C-alpha cells in the first residue's frame, strides 16, 4: 500500500472582519489512508462544535475533508488547525494567518 | 440515481 | 407471478431447432437466467441472459427490455435436452429472485424402421412403434399401463419406444393397424 | 458542461466491527446525497434542497442500492485480501468512482467506472465501455469474472441511459443553483519577504464551478519560474477559492500580471499591483 | 464440491417433527430454502442473505431456519402436516446484493408425511423374461422389471449386467405411478425395461439384475406391527440367459 501526507489549509469562509460572524475552515487533502485527526484551536484549546464534510477522494485516489465551525475573530484570538495522520511522526499545527 | 451494476471482484 | 412461461410440453424432433420464451411484468428487472431441471432432479444454471444475444454453442439467449421478454434457442437438439427450462429473474440488488413454473421440452427420435408389436414371461410389452403413436391409460381400474419410454442401444446405434401393461391391453390406445400380435 | 459522480470508500477495520463505508454523490461540484455506515439512519440522506423533493420510492431504492454497494465492498475486502495473501489484521481500503459527463447539449459524452485497492488503480472500465484495464495479475482474475458476467455491457447501459436521464432530471430540478456560474472576486496582496523581495498573492474568491486557472506572467512570458499554487479549496458557501504567489524583486511588481480564467468570466482577467 | 443437503428422502407421521440440513463450501454469503410442487414453481420458504441474518420468504408458515454459520443452514419442521409433503431444495449464492447472482442448488429432499407409519411398504420386485416372439422377429430381447406396492414413492431402480450397472439399453418410467389413483395414501408402481442382442440374452453365462433402492424407516423409527419393518433396503430380482 501507498501512504500520502495531508496538505493542510486554514482560512475563513469570508474575509476576516472582527466581531462579525464568519466560519473558520480547515481543509486537508491529498492524504491516504483516510483515518485522520483534525482539531481546530482557539488560543490552543480544541473547539467542541466542529463539523466536517463527508469523506471524498480525487482523481489520484487520495482523500480530502473540510472541518469547520462558526466563529468571530478579534485580532486578539489566535486560531490554528492540529492534524494527526499515520504519515506524521508528530501532530501538525498550522496557524491561521489573515493575509496568506 | 445509482446503478444496480455491482459485482463481486 | 413476476414471470410467465407456457408449460407445454413441446415435442421437437431430434435435430430440429426449438424456441422458448418468457415474459415479465416489471420493466425495472435487471438480471435474467435460464435454468434446466431433469425429472426428479435439482435446477441447474444453463446461462444468463443479456440484451446482447449470447450465442454459446447450440444455445442462444435473448433479452428484450423494450418488449419484456427473454428467449432461449436450441439448435441441433439432443435426446439429452429433454427437461424443464426455467426463466429466472433477479429484479435487482437485494430483491427476491422468482422462478418460472417452467416449460417442459421433449426431444423425439425418428424411428427409421417402425415394427409395431405386442409381446408377452413370468406383462404385455407394446414396442417398436413410430414416434407419432401415443399410449393412453386403460378404462379398467385393475389395468396398469405406463407411457412411451425411449431406449438407446448406443452400440447398435438403434432406438426404440416401449410401453408396459400389466394385471391384450391397448384397445383404448390408437395403435397402428399393422401391429404384430403373435401367439 | 455537466456530470454526475458517485464516490464510494470502504475501510476494513479488523477486530472493530464491520468495515467503514462512506458514499457521496455529486452533480458537478455540488454534493446532493450521502451515506455513512457509522451514522444513525442507515439510509441515503439528502445533502442539497432540490433532492428533498424525491418520493419514498426514490429513497427506498437509493438506500437498497447503496446497501448493495456496501455488501459488495464488504465481500471485496475478503477476496482482495485473499488475492494478495495479506493478513486478517491489517486495515485496507477499497474505492469506487463512477459517473457520466454531458455537453452543453445535455447528451452523453463519456462514462467511467474506476476501482482502487489501498489507493492504487486496480481495475477500470475503458472508454469504449466494453473492456477492462486490469493493472495487476490479481486484477486479471477480477476481469475474467466481470467478463463472464457481462458487467461492462450492463454498465454501458446504465452509463449511456439512466445515468444521464437522471443527471438531466437533476439539472432541471436544481436550476436556481446548479445552472449558476459565479465569477471569482479577485484581488491582490503584497508582502515584504526579504529586504529586496515581495510576494504577490493573486486571490480568486467565491466562484463556482471549481475549475479555474491562475497563471503569472513576467512581461507577457508565462512565469512558472517562481509560482506557488495551492489546491482549489471549498469555502463552505457552496463556493470555491484559490490563490497563486510569485516572489518578485521589490520595485518590479509592475511587470507582473495575474491571469484568471473561469467559466464565469467573459474574457480572461488581468490584475496588476 | 458445492451445495450438500441431507437427507435425500424422508417419511414422517402427521405431527412428527424433523430438520433438514444443508451446507456449502463455495464460501457463499446468501443461502435459501425452497419447496417444489407440481403446477407452481419453486416457492422460497426462508432465506439467509448473510451469516448474521435470516428472513421469511413466501411460505414460512410451518417452518423455521437457523443460519448455523457461513457454511450451513437448516430448516426445521415443528409438527409435520400432510400438506408439507413436497420436494425441498437448499441453494446458495455469492450474494443477493450483486447483479447476476447465480444460485447453486442442492440435490433436494423428497418428503412424505402420512396419516400413519403403517402405510409405508417396500417394493415387491419382479423381473420378466423376454418374449419368445420378440427374439423371433427382431433378433433383440427386452427384460421388463416391475417394482410394485411401495409407499412412499422414494426409489432408485437400476439394471445390473454381470454385476456392472448398465445405462445403455434401458428405459425407466420418468416417475412412479399411483396404483390406487383415488386413495390419499396410495401405494406406487414403477416399470423399467432392458434390451440386448438375441445372442447376448441366449448366452447362459450372462447375469441380469433389476436392483431397486427403497428409502423407508430409520434405525430409530419405531416399528411395532407384525410384518417386516419397512426400513431403507434393497429389493432385487434376477434372471439368467435361457434358450428354450
Amino acid at each position: 500500500m501507498i501512504q500520502r501526507t495531508p496538505k493542510i489549509q486554514v482560512y475563513s469562509r469570508h474575509p476576516a472582519e472582527n466581531g462579525k460572524s464568519n466560519f473558520l475552515n480547515c481543509y486537508v487533502s491529498g492524504f491516504h489512508p483516510s483515518d485522520i485527526e483534525v482539531d481546530l484551536l482557539k488560543n490552543g484549546e480544541r473547539i467542541e462544535k466542529v463539523e466536517h464534510s463527508d469523506l471524498s477522494f480525487s482523481k489520484d485516489w487520495s482523500f480530502y475533508l473540510l472541518y469547520y465551525t462558526e466563529f468571530t475573530p478579534t485580532e486578539k484570538d489566535e486560531y490554528a488547525c492540529r492534524v494527526n495522520h499515520v504519515t506524521l511522526s508528530q501532530p501538525k499545527i498550522v496557524k491561521w494567518d489573515r493575509d496568506m | 440515481h445509482m446503478t444496480e451494476v455491482v459485482r463481486h471482484c | 407471478k413476476e414471470v410467465e412461461q407456457d408449460p407445454g410440453p413441446f415435442n421437437v424432433p431430434e435435430g430440429a431447432t426449438v424456441a422458448f420464451n418468457c415474459t415479465y411484468s416489471n420493466s425495472a428487472s435487471q438480471s435474467f437466467f435460464w435454468y434446466r431441471q431433469d425429472c426428479r432432479k435439482e435446477p441447474k444454471l444453463l446461462m444468463s441472459v443479456y440484451s446482447s444475444g449470447n450465442e454459446d454453442g447450440r444455445f442462444t439467449a435473448q433479452l428484450n427490455r423494450a418488449s419484456q421478454y427473454i428467449s432461449l434457442l436450441i439448435r441441433d437438439s439432443k435426446l439429452s435436452d429433454s427437461a424443464t427450462y426455467l426463466c429466472v429473474v433477479q429484479p435487482g440488488g437485494y430483491q427476491k429472485v422468482t422462478f418460472g413454473t417452467g416449460t417442459k421440452l421433449q426431444v423425439i427420435p425418428n424411428i427409421q424402421n417402425p415394427d409395431p408389436a405386442v409381446y408377452q414371461r413370468d406383462v404385455c410389452l407394446f414396442t417398436d412403434f413410430d414416434s407419432q403413436t401415443n399410449v393412453s391409460q386403460s378404462k379398467d381400474s385393475d389395468v396398469y399401463i405406463t407411457d412411451k419410454c425411449v431406449l438407446d442401444m448406443r452400440s447398435m446405434d438403434f432406438k426404440s419406444n416401449s410401453a408396459v401393461a400389466w394385471s391384450n391391453a391397448f384397445n383404448n390406445s390408437i395403435i397402428p393397424e399393422d401391429t404384430f400380435f403373435p401367439s | 458542461s455537466h456530470s454526475m459522480r458517485y464516490f464510494f470508500t470502504s475501510v476494513s477495520r479488523p477486530g472493530r466491527g464491520e468495515p467503514r463505508f462512506i458514499a457521496v454523490g455529486y452533480v458537478d461540484d455540488t454534493q446532493f446525497v450521502r451515506f455513512d455506515s457509522d451514522a444513525a439512519s442507515q439510509r441515503m440522506e439528502p445533502r442539497a434542497p432540490w433532492i428533498e423533493q424525491e418520493g419514498p420510492e426514490y429513497w427506498d431504492g437509493e438506500t437498497r442500492k447503496v446497501k448493495a454497494h456496501s455488501q459488495t465492498h464488504r465481500v471485496d475486502l475478503g477476496t482482495l485480501r485473499g488475492y494478495y495473501n495479506q493478513s486478517e489484521a491489517g486495515s485496507h481500503t477499497v474505492q469506487r468512482m463512477y459517473g457520466c459527463d454531458v455537453g452543453s447539449d445535455w447528451r452523453f459524452l463519456r462514462g467511467y467506472h474506476q476501482y482502487a485497492y489501498d489507493g492504487k488503480d486496480y481495475i477500470a472500465l475503458k472508454e469504449d465501455l466494453r473492456s477492462w484495464t486490469a493493472a495487476d495479475m490479481a486484477a486479471q482474475t477480477t476481469k475474467h469474472k466481470w467478463e463472464a458476467a457481462h458487467v461492462a455491457e450492463q454498465l454501458r447501459a446504465y452509463l449511456e441511459g439512466t445515468c444521464v436521464e437522471w443527471l438531466r432530471r437533476y439539472l432541471e430540478n436544481g436550476k436556481e443553483t446548479l445552472q449558476r456560474t459565479d465569477a471569482p472576486k479577485t484581488h491582490m496582496t503584497h508582502h515584504a519577504v526579504s529586504d529586496h523581495e515581495a510576494t504577490l498573492r493573486c486571490w480568486a474568491l467565491s466562484f463556482y464551478p471549481a475549475e479555474i486557472t491562475l497563471t503569472w506572467q513576467r512581461d507577457g512570458e508565462d512565469q512558472t519560474q517562481d509560482t506557488e499554487l495551492v489546491e482549489t479549496r471549498p469555502a463552505g458557501d457552496g463556493t470555491f477559492q484559490k490563490w497563486a504567489a510569485v516572489v518578485v524583486p521589490s520595485g518590479q511588481e509592475q511587470r507582473y500580471t495575474c491571469h484568471v480564467q473561469h467559466e464565469g468570466l467573459p474574457k480572461p482577467l488581468t490584475l496588476r499591483w | 464440491a458445492g451445495v450438500t443437503q441431507t437427507p435425500k428422502f424422508q417419511v414422517l407421521k402427521t405431527g412428527q417433527s424433523m430438520t433438514l440440513q444443508c451446507a456449502q463450501d463455495m464460501n457463499h454469503n446468501s443461502m435459501y430454502w425452497y419447496r417444489q410442487d407440481p403446477g407452481m414453481g419453486l416457492r422460497l420458504i426462508y432465506y439467509s442473505a448473510s451469516e448474521g441474518t435470516t428472513d421469511k420468504g413466501e411460505v414460512p408458515n410451518g417452518y423455521n431456519v437457523s443460519r448455523l454459520n457461513k457454511r450451513e443452514f437448516s430448516l426445521r419442521l415443528e409438527s409435520a402436516a400432510p400438506s408439507q409433503t413436497s420436494v425441498y431444495f437448499c441453494a446458495s449464492s455469492e450474494g443477493l446484493w450483486q447483479v447476476g447472482d447465480e444460485q447453486y442448488f442442492g440435490p433436494g429432499t423428497r418428503l412424505t408425511v402420512t396419516e400413519d407409519l403403517k402405510n409405508v411398504f417396500p417394493p415387491e420386485v419382479a423381473v420378466f423374461e423376454p418374449s419368445e416372439a420378440e427374439i423371433s422377429h427382431t433378433q433383440k430381447a427386452t427384460l421388463v422389471c416391475l417394482a410394485t406396492g411401495f409407499y412412499p414413492d422414494h426409489v432408485e431402480l437400476s439394471w445390473w449386467v454381470n454385476g456392472k450397472e448398465v445405462h445403455s439399453g434401458v428405459c425407466t418410467d420418468p416417475q412412479p405411478l399411483k396404483e390406487q389413483p383415488a386413495l390419499n395414501d396410495s401405494r406406487y408402481a414403477l416399470s423399467s425395461r432392458l434390451r440386448v442382442s438375441a445372442t447376448f440374452w441366449q448366452n447362459p453365462r450372462n447375469h441380469f439384475r433389476c436392483q431397486v433402492q427403497f428409502y423407508g424407516l430409520s434405525e430409530n423409527d419405531e416399528w411395532t406391527q407384525d410384518r417386516a419393518k419397512p426400513v431403507t433396503q434393497i429389493v432385487s430380482a434376477e434372471a439368467w440367459g435361457r434358450a428354450d
